[PDB]
């Protein structure tokens, strides 16, 4: 059981113990914001025609 | 009520047990999707372990051992025996086998080639207990039932599952008389009903014929085995702790050779029952693995032994 | 040094930040108005400590912090409680109206209009910073808020800060105090639009929490403020590398380099031993082998899984109080011996193991008792893919039938990103069993 | 934050007024608007139903409509009929004879405008509006006519805002005209396209709780608003008091709409009341689910839950309240749709209302209220195979073919809820 890189300090220690060996752009996100409220755009204006009617 | 699901249709011993629930008048059996279930009654294939345990006010228990089958498989059970050392590479009651991808008669199997030339190869038992009259090889079926506890209950009655052929040195090409499942032998059916000899005209046999008895030349070893299989894996499977609990009935093979040592061949996962003992089998599931998690309004040996040392 | 920026995102992230910063300015002696007695260099510094704290000349410790919620109510708490002189309003973000527990109203209809806000005020938090390392990000996966416009700020976050590591700690839905039947769209939609945008991502399960209140802290009926507390004590547990002296977790990167070989793969598991109560009027302490071996116990665990029936890929221990490197080596000795503990054949069979001498903090009053000795065990295992399958098992069940569909399809988001979630959640179940089975 | 609440016709006005009694004094605003309770809890969300005035006056923000007077100067009499905003009462003088056809098209046209005009005043204020409550019946004609039209024109002007009605459901039980199936058919057809969230309150189910239950051998109107107010305070408290669950409209609709018009509730209460007894968790549990206690006449055995709102009222264990909703969705898990998780959500409030230590209402979204829909479809194809009463209704412009299209929308509503749960 080999414990490496033992390192101490005042606040504590470290090591350790081996037991064996073996993007979207800012454009995109923008497009795709932009459509996200294009279609509630249309469905508010599809419900307004109804409604006009 | 308590609360069931079942979810392998093809399980005679389940089927049985299913059945003897809903007679109780205590358990509802749901459609197998519902997951209010107390008691899962699981497919043997990728049975979603995962999904158990997460059900806020349903104890929940199902009938297999999740990573049970390490011994219940050929090549895994040969890897368990070798690597663990509780059981050993020097284990004295598991033939000798290898594993293989792609005196010395030996077997291959995972259907099943006997030869002394050239899955697992193992060495093949030369010199088999004979019964006579008929000069016959045989296996013997040990049930067992593991609860939730990790208790470890042999059901008192096993079977011989016999030839009905005389046993045959010089020719491993015909099988009928080296292979001793109940479809291959279906003179079936001669000397007992459906090659099938139980306990106590075995027991009958080894006292008349051989001057003692199964409990001492065969049994005490039996239970050695599975005492030992079963208590390697549990640190493994054991659900003592878990969120979920489990049971399973396994079915142990032994072949017993002409000096009476016993031999482990196989252990099942998901065993079917000699028809006589269905019964009496299926309501013992009922009182050990499942009242005792879910009371209501032995045909069983514990097998324990704590030897100071 | 280089500092650390926290977001807390909804209802959820806010109150479990709550809940750390108070617990942080315990640990480090730091009061609810920002003084730091102790801190004798005067309006600066580059301490370990100040990589989550800046410092004004009138000697005032500020955290590195922003808050953000789509409704006010929660924030409104903190503007008004005991650490109100600890944060500055602007690092305090709220809006009107919130995402009714629809991830695509936070992420597509709301988080459109506050994002650019949101993002100026870390923007703050970031020029004052002379080598930030990257974020801490705090939320639930059911909420809208947690779930829809953490996965747009990810996404911004690395367009604006592309070199930076980002951490998540992530609240996974739990029947028994849930507030949405949608919850697991929420979360698969969640983790599938964020899973590029994270380097490390810590779940916890509010059933194991909350089981773990009632079993170990004799809680009848645990509300948000018992599970926030053991939370914090976990999420302090993990932070402690980067906010006191010591060699191991020193940096943001360094949690991926020790914990996340394989990058989808980016969700460990932590267990955590002992939570005790403090009602408890006799309790016999804890050694160095009880808490250790506790911690290959599922009860213990922030997931409920089953770590035996899948393969480690990394395990650290993290260790607070009365410990030494000698019983710790003893006692991972035993427990091999004893436990199902396999690696992955390409990374060794190893810990590695910070000790921290200070023992747990606790806070005043509070449901846990003081310890003189503890452990956070980090495990990247495949076993934690459990939680996943749970998660979409729910989803299938309701999306079979397109149940709740239409809410999300209203505010503008389109079918196909459903199915979309679902294979990649698909994908990432079957990455963890081709490495763990 | 804010909700506008809607009172139309004689029944709207009369369970409306009710309703303002019973929460007010709830949250301990008397009759003159003034505060005089005895908990933080009462004001906390005091302003989602009601506007602060100078001198600490609380006013709720109620609108007030009818063809007739009658009702509304009832109203202003009635014990806290001078809580109201004056200007908020908008009333005709025509009346709408039970007629739908008046309400929507000819009388209820005339005055609309007037009614906008004020909810849009109150609407303007509004911090951030969450949307409206309308308290109606389908079976007049002012109320049922007139208060879709409403809808209707509502939507328009707030079409991002939720729309929540109380709506009564005729019953020849406690009935006025023969024309109500045809008023209460033509509402329903305006609710299943412009409303998110509908409490049907079965004029039925009200009438056989005051006989069987109640042991009142002739129930009056007064007696059926007591289970209709009790009702009211019952499934607002989760918008009214602090809490987690449901606590606004759109929440509310997120949690309880899987399909946008499958969105019509069954209420229930416990203990039913017109009594010293304590009531235990386990038998408020069991009451509330029982069919007793629905408020729409509809057997919940004869369909399947696709989500259920519980919120309990009082001082009481927690604990026992999760253990006991758990029990009765476990021994009872045949009537929850599997493919729905968790589809049971429960609130706990600490105050319990006027006269019990301990209550809990019901909010069932289920396939059985199909039967409702079925009865008044029944009702309605009786007299409209033989074109019997129309000439009231095409005397104020209406054709038949409009009839025709109510009742063929009506009866896909019914058989889409088959189709749930069915699957
Ligand atoms: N552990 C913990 N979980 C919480 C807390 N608050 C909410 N949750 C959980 O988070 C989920 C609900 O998400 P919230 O964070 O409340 O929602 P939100 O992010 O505010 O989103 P909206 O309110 O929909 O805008 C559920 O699974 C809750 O159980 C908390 O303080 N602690
Ligand atoms: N090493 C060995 N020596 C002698 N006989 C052997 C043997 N291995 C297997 N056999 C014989 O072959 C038979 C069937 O072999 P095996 O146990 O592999 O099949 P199986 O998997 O069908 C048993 P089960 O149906 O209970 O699972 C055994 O009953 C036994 O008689
Ligand atoms: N529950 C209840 N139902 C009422 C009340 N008043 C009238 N109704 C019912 O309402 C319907 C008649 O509509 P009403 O509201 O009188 O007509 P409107 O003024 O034109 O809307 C019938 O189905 C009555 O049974 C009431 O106070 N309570
Ligand atoms: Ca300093
Ligand atoms: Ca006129
Ligand atoms: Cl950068
Ligand atoms: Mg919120
Ligand atoms: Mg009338």
């Amino acid at each position: 059981m080999e414990v490496i890189e033992l390192n101490k300090c005042t606040s504590g220690q470290s090591f350790e113990v081996i037991l064996k060996p073996p993007d979207p752009s800012l454009e995109e996100i923008q497009k795709k914001l932009e459509a996200a409220e294009e279609r509630r755009k249309y469905q508010e204006a599809e419900l307004l025609k109804h409604l006009a009617e | 009520m308590y609360t069931f699901v079942v979810r392998d249709e093809n399980s005679s011993v389940y089927a049985e047990v299913s059945r003897l629930l809903l007679a109780t008048g205590q358990w509802k059996r749901l459609r197998k999707d519902n997951p209010r279930f107390n008691l899962m009654l699981g497919e043997r294939n990728r049975l979603p372990f995962g999904r158990l345990g997460h059900e806020p006010g349903l104890v929940q228990l199902v009938n297999y051992y999740r990573g049970a089958d390490k011994l219940c498989r050929k090549a895994s059970l040969v890897k368990l025996i070798k690597t663990s050392p509780e059981l050993s590479e020097s284990c004295t009651w598991f033939p000798e086998s290898y594993v293989i991808y792609p005196g010395n008669v030996w077997i291959a199997k995972s259907g099943i080639l006997i030869s002394s030339e050239a899955h697992v190869i193992q060495k093949y038992l030369e010199k088999p207990l004979l019964l006579e009259p008929g000069h016959r090889k045989f296996d013997i079926r040990s049930w067992v039932l593991v609860d939730h506890l990790y208790n470890i209950y042999l059901y008192r009655e096993g079977v011989l599952r016999t030839s009905s052929e005389p046993y045959n040195s010089a020719n491993f090409q015909d099988k009928t008389c080296h292979l001793t499942n109940h479809c291959i032998q279906k003179n079936y059916g001669r000397y007992e009903e459906g090659n099938e000899m139980f306990f106590e005209e075995f027991n009958q046999y080894l006292m008349d014929a051989l001057n003692t008895t199964l409990e001492n030349s065969i049994l005490l070893q039996i239970k050695h085995i599975i005492r030992s299989c079963l208590m390697c894996i549990e640190p493994a499977i054991s659900t003592k702790h878990l969120h979920y609990q489990s049971f399973q009935l396994f079915g142990f093979d032994f072949m017993v050779d002409e000096e009476l040592k016993v031999w482990l061949i196989e252990v099942n996962g998901a065993p079917a029952c000699a028809q006589k003992l269905y019964a009496e089998l299926c309501q013992g599931i009922v009182d050990v693995a499942i009242s005792s998690v879910f009371p209501l309004a032995s045909i069983f040996i514990k097998l324990h032994h704590h030897h100071h040392h | 040094m280089r500092e650390c920026i926290s977001i807390h995102v909804g209802q959820a992230g806010v109150q479990i930040g709550n809940a750390c910063w108070e617990l942080y300015c315990l640990e480090h002696g730091i009061q609810p108005d920002g003084q730091m007695p102790s801190d004798k260099t005067i309006g600066g510094g580059d301490d370990s400590f100040n990589t989550f704290f800046s410092e004004t000349g009138a000697g005032k410790h500020v955290p590195r912090a922003v808050f953000v919620d789509l409704e006010p109510t929660v924030i409104d708490e903190v503007r008004t409680g005991t650490y109100r002189q600890l944060f500055h309003p602007e690092q305090l973000i709220t809006g009107k109206e919130d995402a009714a527990n629809n991830y695509a109203r936070g992420h597509y209809t709301i988080g459109k209009e506050i994002i650019d806000l949101v993002l100026d005020r870390i923007r703050k938090l970031a020029d004052q910073c002379t080598g930030l390392q990257g974020f801490l990000v705090f939320h639930s996966f059911g909420g809208g808020t947690g779930s829809g416009f953490t996965s747009l700020l990810m996404e911004r976050l690395s367009v604006d800060y592309g070199k930076k590591s980002k951490l998540e700690f992530s609240i996974y839905p739990a029947p028994q105090v849930s507030t949405a039947v949608v919850e697991p769209y929420n979360s698969i939609l969640t983790t599938h639009t964020t899973l590029e945008h994270s380097d490390c991502a810590f779940m916890v399960d509010n059933e194991a929490i909350y089981d773990i209140c009632r079993r170990n802290l004799d809680i009848e009926r645990p509300t948000y403020t018992n599970l926030n507390r053991l939370i914090s004590q976990i999420v302090s547990s993990i932070t402690a590398s980067l906010r006191f002296d010591g060699a191991l977790n020193v940096d943001l990167t360094e949690f991926q380099t020790n914990l996340v070989p394989y990058p989808r793969i980016h969700f460990p598991l932590a267990t955590y031993a002992p939570v005790i109560s403090a009602e408890k009027a006799y309790h016999e302490q804890l050694s160095v082998a009880e808490i250790t071996n506790a911690c290959f116990e599922p009860a213990n665990q922030m997931v409920k899984c089953d770590p035996r029936h899948g393969k480690y890929m990394a395990c650290c221990l993290l260790y607070r109080g009365d410990v030494v490197p000698k019983d710790v080596n003893a006692a991972i000795a035993t427990i091999k011996t004893k436990r199902s503990i396999q690696f992955v054949d390409w990374c060794p069979t190893g810990f590695k193991v910070g000790i921290n001498y200070q023992p747990p903090t606790v806070v005043p009053g509070g449901d846990l008792a003081k310890v003189q000795r503890a452990v956070c065990m980090l495990s990247n295992t495949t076993a934690i893919a459990e939680a996943w399958a749970r998660l979409d098992h729910k989803f299938d069940l309701m999306y079979a039938k397109r149940a709740f569909v239409h809410w999300y399809v209203g505010e503008g988001m389109e079918e196909g990103e459903f199915s979309e979630a679902r294979e990649d959640m698909a994908a990432l179940e079957k990455d963890y069993e081709e490495v763990g089975v | 934050r804010e909700i506008v609440h809607i009172q139309a016709g004689q029944c709207g006005n009369q369970i409306g007024a009710k309703f303002w009694e019973v929460i007010s004094d709830e949250h301990g605003i008397d009759p003159t608007g003034s505060y005089h309770g005895d908990s933080d809890l009462q004001l906390e969300r005091i302003n989602v139903y009601y506007n602060e005035a100078a001198g600490n006056k609380y006013v709720p923000r109620a609108i007030l409509v009818d063809l007739e007077p009658g009702t509304m100067d009832s109203v202003r009499s009635g014990p806290f009929g001078q809580i109201f905003r004056p200007d908020n009462f908008v009333f005709g003088q025509s009346g709408a004879g039970n007629n739908w056809a008046k309400g929507h098209y000819t009388e209820g046209a005339e005055l609309v405008d007037s009614v906008l005009d004020v909810v849009r005043k109150e609407s303007e204020s509004c911090d951030c509006l969450q949307g409206f409550q309308l308290t109606h019946s389908l079976g007049g004609g002012t109320g049922s006519g007139m208060g879709t039209l409403l809808i209707s024109k509502i939507r328009e002007e707030y079409p991002d805002r939720i729309m929540n009605t109380f709506s009564v459901v005729p019953s020849p039980k406690v009935s006025d005209t023969v024309v109500e199936p045809y008023n209460a058919t033509l509402s329903v057809h305006q609710l299943v396209e412009n409303t998110d969230e509908t409490y049907c309150i079965d004029n039925e189910a009200l009438y056989d709780i005051c006989f069987r239950t109640l042991k009142l051998t002739t129930p009056t109107y007064g007696d059926l608003n007591h289970l209709v107010s009790a009702t009211m305070s019952g499934v607002t408290t989760c918008l009214r008091f602090p809490g987690q669950l449901n606590a606004d409209l759109r929440k509310l609709a997120v949690n309880m709409v899987p399909f946008p018009r499958l969105h019509f509730f069954m209420p229930g209460f416990a203990p039913l009341t017109s009594q010293y007894r304590a009531l235990t968790v386990p038998e408020l549990t069991q009451q509330m689910f029982d069919a007793k206690n629905m408020m729409a006449a509809c057997d919940p055995r004869h369909g399947r839950y696709l989500t259920v709102a519980a919120v309990f009222r009082g001082r009481m264990s927690m604990k026992e309240v999760d253990e006991q909703m758990l029990n009765v969705q476990n021994k009872n898990s045949s009537y929850f749709v599997e493919w729905i998780p968790n589809n049971v959500k429960t609130a706990v409030c600490d105050i319990p209302p006027r006269g019990l230590k301990m209550s809990a209402t019901f909010i069932g979204n289920s396939t059985a209220i199909q039967e409702l829909f079925k009865r008044i479809s029944e009702q309605f194809t009786a007299m409209f195979r033989r074109k019997a009463f129309l000439h009231w209704y095409t005397g104020e412009g209406m054709d038949e073919m409009e009839f025709t299209e109510a009742e063929s929308n009506m009866n896909d509503l019914v058989s889409e809820y088959q189709q749930y749960q069915d699957a």
